[PDB]
């Protein structure tokens, strides 16, 4: 089934985008 | 040096002047449809 | 002060290869004349 | 002396393609 | 029946060797003086003082040089942007001291290119053809305007004008990087895409027919052979190489139709090239691409490098020594 | 199934409703909490310099490069 | 000797290859030249 | 087709062509090996590139005898 | 015996179960999905 | 049952989101040379 | 002279006659064909297929 | 029957992604030297090993992001995670650059696996494989910079590192110390790029422009059925229109697009082979009838010489910040500076 | 000292007219199995 | 153009007249090769 | 380096002397 061809990919590309917009907020 | 500069506005607008005179002999209806 | 042998490498490989090339061709309208059966095939 | 064989190098260059523009083996239907 | 008749139905003909045109009443002209002025100096010509220094410099065969060294020099720094006709100079030898022949070859050069440009329009409006091959060549056409044209205009010199030659060429580029940073700026990007993905989508459409080609050879004679020219059979199963494509990626990302393919194809490098074209251009006036040094600091302050700041020291390298002697005031606002 | 039929139908736009949020805040909290400093080892900004080490820290041997970064992070 | 090979074929070289081949001869001529003569 | 007497000698080694043994054969034992010499490459690799320390075993020019 | 012997066959055992798991989940999934004759 | 235009539409405007917030922190916070 | 603003860049009188005889010695051909013709001659076209 | 067919009916399957015997080879590869990719740039810095900033945390874009070469000291070590350098630890390893080789050497064997995946999809729909031969020239790209590359050189921290301006600083870097410009390996790589690039914006534009009318509609895109065997444009005419403006034609469609194969992957062919001379610093640096007679003239310039004086300020002025672990402290004095810059 | 230009009579004067005999030997051949009709003519 | 020509022959050299015109090369450039070279 | 081509003259005049013995054209009656 296709839901581990996926979500292999989309697991993790939400979670780092979940990193990046905190990155935004982070300052020295 | 004034004598080339004649024969360089000689070549110019012959040349030119076949293009001007190229376009507005007809030129649209020069094409495989008809005429 | 240049290489004296790269005269030969040049000019060798120019004409080298390129009278190859012209071999290849002559002979092959040569077989084709050879067909042909007219005037040229002898 | 070294310059000639630059020089034979690009107008031999400029020969081949004349021949091959109007010498070419015209390509014919049937 | 009139010689103007007699002389249209001429230079309009298809039926000629090549076809001349209404363009090619000042394509060939410009063309052939491009030519024959850019032999003979490439060949035989002084050095030419390009900084404006009276210091010259060698470009021609005859006076030691090579293939890869030998070029063209653009003009002086001393005209600038000026026109400098032979009528103009008072002698030869003061036209071919100043970069005489640069604005000769060029400006014969970029009228020939738009004229042959149009001159692939002409032939297919007399052909029936649909006409839009010369909007393709437009992609080069803006980019030789804008190396030769354009940038010389914005810097306000042909001495900056890029130099006929080939080692010419990476002068041109590198002193381009220290002033400009064109590998930051994203048109450079847009098409580095344009070419690298021109050449795989080159690579990967002629590869796929070639793959799928149909059985009319024998194994002892070429493959090119089972093509005879004018027919009317498809040459290649083009269901073949949809359904290799259709399982190479995925299903979905496979071109059925073949004329939306061959449009793709002409799209994405000419697409590339136009914005790029339009880099240079931008780049002319001093509209540089990004600059990210000294942008990471500490919480103290401290500037933390980055690879910006390792492709600065480069380019500090190539801005403190390109025209070692021209310049006298510290800032290369030129 | 067709893939447009998929997204389309509310059933997918159920689960998907819990599982988006539940994953991007984690992805938010696995910064905002310090913790990925720590398990990549990448400097904070209070800590690309110390009160000893001024300079920039190189590692300079083969062997013994987990003992000299042992040293450049402890301060 | 012994028979004549069944497997003797012929070389072909149409007008087309000659000009690919003899310019690609001679751009490499040009190209690599500059280096050699150093 | 010409009989000579070195071709007579050396004639039932090629006498035989395209017999094969029917099955998978000596596939298995073939993997086994090829499995090993995998393992082999991978590690003369990592003895030369000091990625694996053997002891009384320095990779650096030695005093070989003269 | 040294660390550096140790530690790459240990990585020699992990570079068996990663092709293992992979071969195990492979085999057993095989007969399920068959295709009908 | 959604339409699929208004999926495109609540997605496609989510990329704006993300992206303009890409382009803020380019001028504020790390790496932005304040 | 080169930075003078002076039109066409005709420095001397003597160009002028060379311009004026190369526009009006191919007019005078063109004339002889397109010339003369009826200047009166409509269509509802969008490109006209009249004459020669 | 066996065991061994009904995993080869298994992975033969059509499905969704093709999977395929050499799946096990790329999925797996492909998979984690992209997610090392995406790791390393966001999360993972070059403070130790470069002593740059090159992650997301550190406030670079996706511009000065990258996945950093490892430190000179490290020599060519593999970095393996459980090796000598990083001993087990995770932390440890990213800080020495280990995930640089992660995803160089789960790339090469990506490349591998996907070369592969080419022979096997083009024998099960059984067309000739030139689609595998063609992408061997990308393979001769990637092996030869971002592998044989560092390997002539000192370590591996003279390679490529992975991000979009760490390619820019290598473009740089292999002008002023190599020459790379000069080396007759890459002209006969661009003229492939901007050759390739070039045949398909010409058979781009001269199949759509030939077309027959298949439709009374203005949109030509939707008179094209996949299945028909009636050929698409005029062969006749397209050869007709470039006899007459360029003077030759290609008059063979299966020489054509052979010929769209031939010149762009040559480029990378032609241009992989001198890269592979760089790596052993055989560089095409001078032309030493220039050298020689600009030392014993000094009034001699050419183009060429000029461009020498842009690489001593290349190799001078990058040099102290370029190479940290040998601690180039330049005087000001030694720089060299042109005049009043 | 030797004249460098000699090196360039020798060689071309070997090779370039010796290449161009075997090029008329290459021709015969090919227009004989040209007419012969037999698994070479083509 | 015109016609075909029919002037048209063909060139002959067998295997007999290669060997004599090979060995009148080389011999004639062992001969004057020592006095070029000088 | 001027002796090399003396050899080189002199060992390929001795193979066209090889080939013209052993690979002659062959005569034939009828
Ligand atoms: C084609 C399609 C390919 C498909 C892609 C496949 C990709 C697979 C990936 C390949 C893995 C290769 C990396 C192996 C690591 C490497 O190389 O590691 C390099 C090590 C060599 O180690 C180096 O060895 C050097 C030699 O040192 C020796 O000499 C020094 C002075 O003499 C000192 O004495 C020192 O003590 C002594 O050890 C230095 O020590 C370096 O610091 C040390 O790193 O060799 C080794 O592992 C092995 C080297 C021997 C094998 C040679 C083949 C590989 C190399 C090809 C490149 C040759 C170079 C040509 C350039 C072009
Ligand atoms: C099939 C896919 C595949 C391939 C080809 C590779 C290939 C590689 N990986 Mg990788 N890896 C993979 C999947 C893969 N990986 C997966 C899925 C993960 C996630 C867990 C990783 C995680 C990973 C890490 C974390 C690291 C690597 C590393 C490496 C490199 C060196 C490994 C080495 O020396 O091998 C040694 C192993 C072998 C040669 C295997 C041989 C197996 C033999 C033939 C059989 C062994 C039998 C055994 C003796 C008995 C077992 C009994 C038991 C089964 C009961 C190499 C390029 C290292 C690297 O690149 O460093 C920079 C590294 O640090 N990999
Ligand atoms: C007109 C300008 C021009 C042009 C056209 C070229 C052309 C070229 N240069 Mg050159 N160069 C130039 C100017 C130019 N140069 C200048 C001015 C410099 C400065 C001195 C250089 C410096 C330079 C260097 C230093 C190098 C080149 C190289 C090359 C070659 C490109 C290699 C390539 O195709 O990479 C394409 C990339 C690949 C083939 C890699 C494989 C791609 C993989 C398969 C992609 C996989 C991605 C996958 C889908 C995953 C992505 C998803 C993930 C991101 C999530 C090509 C011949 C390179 C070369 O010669 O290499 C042989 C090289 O190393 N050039
Ligand atoms: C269970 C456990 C253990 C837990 C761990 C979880 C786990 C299992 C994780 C593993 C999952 C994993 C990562 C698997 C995912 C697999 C995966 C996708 C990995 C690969 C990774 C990766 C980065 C892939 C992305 C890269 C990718 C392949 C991009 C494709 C690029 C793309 C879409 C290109 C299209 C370009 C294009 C339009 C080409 C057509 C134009 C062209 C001229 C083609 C030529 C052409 C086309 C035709 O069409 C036809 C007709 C003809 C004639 C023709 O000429
Ligand atoms: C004379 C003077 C003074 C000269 C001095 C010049 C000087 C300064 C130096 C220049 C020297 C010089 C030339 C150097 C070049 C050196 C160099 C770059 C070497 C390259 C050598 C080489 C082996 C390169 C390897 C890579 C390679 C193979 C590239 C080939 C690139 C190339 C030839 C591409 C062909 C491009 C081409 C014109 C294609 C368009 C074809 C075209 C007419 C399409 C026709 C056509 C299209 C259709 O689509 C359809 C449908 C039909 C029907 C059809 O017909
Ligand atoms: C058919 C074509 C026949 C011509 C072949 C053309 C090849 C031309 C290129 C080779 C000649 C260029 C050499 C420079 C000329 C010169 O004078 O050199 C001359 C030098 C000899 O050097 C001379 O030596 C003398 C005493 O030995 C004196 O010292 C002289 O001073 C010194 O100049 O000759 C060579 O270097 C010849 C080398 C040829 C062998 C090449 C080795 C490298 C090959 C690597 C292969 C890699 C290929 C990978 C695929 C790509
Ligand atoms: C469903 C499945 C979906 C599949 C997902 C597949 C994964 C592939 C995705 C690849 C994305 C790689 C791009 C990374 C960009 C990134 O995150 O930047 C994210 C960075 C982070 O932004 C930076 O954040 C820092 C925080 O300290 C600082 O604030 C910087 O100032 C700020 O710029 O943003 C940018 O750099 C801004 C510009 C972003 C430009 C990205 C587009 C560039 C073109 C690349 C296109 C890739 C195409 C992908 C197609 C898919
Ligand atoms: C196809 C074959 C192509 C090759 C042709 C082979 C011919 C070889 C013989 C000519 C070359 C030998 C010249 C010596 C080489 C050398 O280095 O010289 C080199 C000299 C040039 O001399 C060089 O000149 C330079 C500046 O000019 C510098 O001064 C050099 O120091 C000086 O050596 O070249 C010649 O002398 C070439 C002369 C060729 C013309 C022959 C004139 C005599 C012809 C008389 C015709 C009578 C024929 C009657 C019929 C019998
Ligand atoms: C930024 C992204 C880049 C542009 C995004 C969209 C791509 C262009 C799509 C429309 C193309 C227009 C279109 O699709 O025309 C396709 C055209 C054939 O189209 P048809 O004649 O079927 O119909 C187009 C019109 O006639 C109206 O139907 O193909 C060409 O002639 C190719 C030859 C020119 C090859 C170079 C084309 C480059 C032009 C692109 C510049 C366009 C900018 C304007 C966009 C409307
Ligand atoms: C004022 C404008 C008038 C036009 C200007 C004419 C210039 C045209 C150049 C002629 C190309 C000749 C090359 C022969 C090539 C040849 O004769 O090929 C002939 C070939 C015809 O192939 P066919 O389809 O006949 O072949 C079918 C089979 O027989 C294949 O063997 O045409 C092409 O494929 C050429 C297309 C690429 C054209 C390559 C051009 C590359 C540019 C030139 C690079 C050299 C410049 C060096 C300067 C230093
Ligand atoms: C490293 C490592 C690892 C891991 C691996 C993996 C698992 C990973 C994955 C990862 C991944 C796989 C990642 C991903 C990422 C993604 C991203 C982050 C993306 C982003 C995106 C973006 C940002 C884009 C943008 C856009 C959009 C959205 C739309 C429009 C267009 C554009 C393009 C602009 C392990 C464990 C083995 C261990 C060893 C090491
Ligand atoms: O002229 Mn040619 O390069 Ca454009 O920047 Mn300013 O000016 Mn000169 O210096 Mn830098
Ligand atoms: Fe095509």
């Amino acid at each position: 089934f296709r839901w581990l061809a996926i979500h292999g990919l989309a697991i993790p590309t939400v979670f780092f985008l979940g990193g990046i917009t905190a990155m935004q907020f982070i300052q020295r | 040096m004034l004598t080339l500069k004649i024969l360089v506005y000689t070549t110019v607008i012959f040349f030119v002047s076949l293009f001007i005179f190229g376009f507005l002999s007809s030129d649209p209806s020069r094409n495989p449809n008809r005429k | 002060e240049v290489q004296f042998g790269a005269y030969l490498a040049v000019l060798l490989g120019t004409f080298l290869p390129a009278l190859f090339l012209v071999n290849l061709f002559i002979q092959t309208e040569a077989r084709k004349a050879g067909k042909a059966g007219g005037q040229d095939s002898d | 002396m070294e310059a000639l064989v630059y020089t034979f190098l690009l107008i031999g260059t400029l020969m081949v393609i004349f021949f091959a523009v109007f010498f070419r083996e015209t390509p014919r239907i049937l | 029946v009139s010689l103007w008749e007699r002389f249209c139905a001429w230079i309009t003909s298809t039926e000629n060797r090549l076809y001349i045109g209404w363009f090619g009443c000042l394509m060939f002209p410009t063309l052939l003086t491009a030519t024959s002025c850019f032999i003979i100096a490439f060949i035989a010509a002084p050095p030419v003082d390009i900084d404006g220094i009276r210091e010259p410099v060698a470009g021609s065969l005859l006076y030691g040089n090579n293939i890869i060294s030998g070029a063209v020099v653009p003009s002086s720094n001393a005209i600038g942007m000026h026109f400098y006709p032979i009528w103009e100079a008072a002698s030869i030898d003061e036209w071919l001291y100043n970069g005489g022949p640069y604005q000769l070859i060029v400006l014969h050069f970029l009228l020939g290119v738009s004229a042959y440009m149009g001159r692939e329009w002409e032939l297919s409006y007399r052909l029936g053809m649909r006409p839009w091959i010369f909007v393709a060549f437009s992609a080069p056409v803006a980019a030789a305007s804008a190396v030769f044209l354009v940038y010389p205009i914005g810097q306000g010199s042909f001495s900056d004008g890029m130099p006929l030659g080939i080692s010419g060429t990476f002068n041109f580029m590198l002193v381009f990087q220290a002033e400009h940073n064109i590998l930051m700026h994203p048109f450079h990007m847009a098409g580095v895409a344009g070419v690298f993905g021109g050449s795989l989508f080159s690579a990967m459409h002629g590869s796929l027919v070639t793959s799928s080609l149909i059985r009319e050879t024998t194994e002892n004679e070429s493959t090119n052979y089972g093509y005879k020219f004018g027919q009317e059979e498809e040459t290649y199963n083009i269901v073949a190489a949809h359904g290799y494509f259709g399982r190479l990626i995925f299903q979905y990302a496979s071109f059925n139709n073949s004329r939306a393919l061959h449009f793709f194809l002409a799209l994405w490098p000419v697409v590339g090239i136009w914005i790029t074209s339009m880099g240079i251009s931008t780049m002319a006036f001093n509209l540089n691409g990004f600059n990210f040094n000294q942008s990471v600091v500490d919480s103290q302050g401290r500037v933390i490098n980055t690879w910006a700041d390792i492709l600065n020291r480069a380019n500090l390298g190539i801005e403190v020594m390109h025209e070692r002697n021209a310049h006298n005031f510290p800032l290369d606002l030129a | 199934r067709p893939f447009s039929d998929i997204i389309t139908s509310v059933r997918y736009w159920i689960i998907h409703s819990i599982t988006i949020p539940s994953l991007f805040v984690s992805g938010w909290l696995f910064i905002s909490t310090g913790l990925a400093y720590d398990v990549f080892g990448t400097p904070r900004p209070n800590e690309y310099f110390t009160q000893d080490r001024q300079q920039v820290p190189l590692v300079n041997d083969r062997f013994s490069a987990k003992q000299e970064l042992e040293d450049l992070t402890k301060g | 000797m012994t028979g004549p090979n069944p497997n003797k074929q012929a070389v072909e070289l149409n007008r087309t290859s000659l000009y690919w081949g003899l310019l690609l001869i001679f751009v490499l001529a040009v190209l690599f030249s500059s280096y050699f003569f150093n | 087709a010409l009989r000579t007497r070195l071709g007579e000698i050396l004639r039932p080694l090629n006498a035989e062509y395209g017999k094969v043994a029917p099955g998978w054969g000596t596939t298995p034992i073939m993997g086994i090996v090829m499995l090993a010499f995998l393992i082999f490459l991978v590690i003369i690799l990592q003895i030369y590139n000091s990625s694996l320390i053997i002891e009384n075993v320095d990779v650096d020019w030695a005093n070989g005898i003269v | 015996m040294t660390a550096s012997l140790s530690n790459f066959i240990a990585s020699l055992i992990a570079g068996g179960v990663v092709v293992g798991v992979i071969a195990i989940a492979l085999i057993v999934i095989s007969k399920s999905d068959r295709i009908l004759r | 049952r959604i339409p699929l235009w208004l999926v495109g539409l609540v997605g496609g405007l989510a990329v704006i989101t993300m992206l303009s917030l890409f382009f803020y922190g380019s001028y504020s916070g790390l790496g932005s040379s304040l | 002279t080169e930075g003078t603003n002076e039109w066409f860049g005709v420095d001397d009188l003597r160009l002028l006659a060379v311009l004026f005889l190369g526009h009006w010695a191919i007019l005078s051909l063109w004339l002889g064909s397109y010339g003369d013709s009826n200047e009166d001659e409509d269509f509802f076209g969008e490109i006209d297929y009249s004459a020669r | 029957r066996g065991l061994f067919d009904l995993v080869d009916d298994w992975l033969k399957k059509d499905r969704f992604v093709f999977v395929g015997w050499s799946g096990l080879l790329l999925f797996p590869t492909a998979y984690l030297a992209a997610g090392g990719w995406m790791t390393g740039t966001t999360f993972v810095t070059s403070w130790y090993t470069h002593g740059l900033a090159s992650s997301y945390l550190e406030g670079c874009n996706f511009l000065t992001a990258a996945v950093s070469t490892p430190a000179n000291s490290v020599g060519h070590s593999l970095l393996l995670l459980w090796g000598p350098e990083a001993q087990g630890d995770f932390t440890r390893w990213c800080q020495i650059g280990g995930l640089w080789t992660f995803v160089a050497l789960h790339g090469a064997f990506g490349l591998i696996g996907f070369c592969l995946r080419q022979f096997e999809i083009a024998r099960l729909v059984g067309i000739r494989p030139y689609n595998a031969i063609a992408f061997s020239g990308p393979i001769a790209v990637f092996v030869s910079v971002f592998l044989l590359y560092p390997l002539g050189q000192a370590s591996w921290f003279f390679a490529p590192s992975f991000g979009v301006a760490a390619i820019f600083r290598f473009l740089l870097f292999l002008q002023g110390f190599h020459n790379w410009t000069l080396n007759p390996f890459h002209m006969m790589g661009v003229a492939g790029i901007l050759g390739g690039a070039l045949l398909c914006a010409i058979h781009g534009a001269t199949v759509e422009n030939t077309l027959f009318e298949d439709g009374d509609a203005a949109n030509t895109f939707r008179a094209f059925t996949p299945t028909q065997s009636e050929e698409t444009y005029s062969m006749v005419t397209a050869n007709r229109f470039w006899s007459q403006i360029f003077g030759v034609a290609f008059s063979n469609k299966r020489w054509l697009h052979f010929f769209m194969l031939f010149v762009p992957v040559t480029g990378l062919w032609t241009s992989s082979i001198g890269i592979v001379g760089l790596a052993l610093n055989l560089r095409a640096y001078d032309f030493v009838s220039q050298e020689l007679r600009a030392a014993e003239d000094p009034e001699f310039e050419t183009f060429y010489t000029k461009n020498h004086l842009l690489d001593e300020g290349i190799r001078a002025w990058m040099a102290a910040q370029d190479q940290p672990h040998e601690n180039f402290v330049f005087p000001e004095e030694v720089l060299p500076r042109g005049n009043a810059l």
